[PDB]
């Protein structure tokens, strides 16, 4: 969507919303990463026995 | 009869001028739409049928 915006051939609200969606997706990925890290802190030994 | 004919011709000239202005505006609008459709296709958000229709 970005290049079309350089010219005035796409609504500015739509580009704003695309940017916001990117940011939200990044934040949710961070949430998932932190959950995985939280679980990993209990089994960091790397040996079952 | 001559009176009415000349008056009618004059009004016709004026109507022609107005119609020409309208059609120029329509042409510009269509050109803008075609440019939008072509850019969308170049970036990959539209097919080629849209380009041909424009």
């Amino acid at each position: 969507r970005v290049p079309l915006g350089n010219a005035n051939l796409i609504g500015r609200e739509e580009l704003q919303h695309a940017r916001d969606a990117v940011t939200s997706a990044q934040a949710q990925l961070d949430v998932a990463i932190q959950q995985y890290n939280a679980n990993q802190a209990m089994i960091l030994g790397t040996k079952l026995e | 009869s001559v009176v009415q004919t000349v008056r009618s011709s004059f009004n016709n000239i004026n109507a022609s001028i107005s119609s020409i202005n309208a059609y120029k505006q329509a042409v510009v609008s269509a050109q803008s739409s075609l440019d939008a459709m072509e850019a969308g296709y170049s970036v990959g958000t539209r097919t080629i049928v849209d380009v041909l229709d424009a």
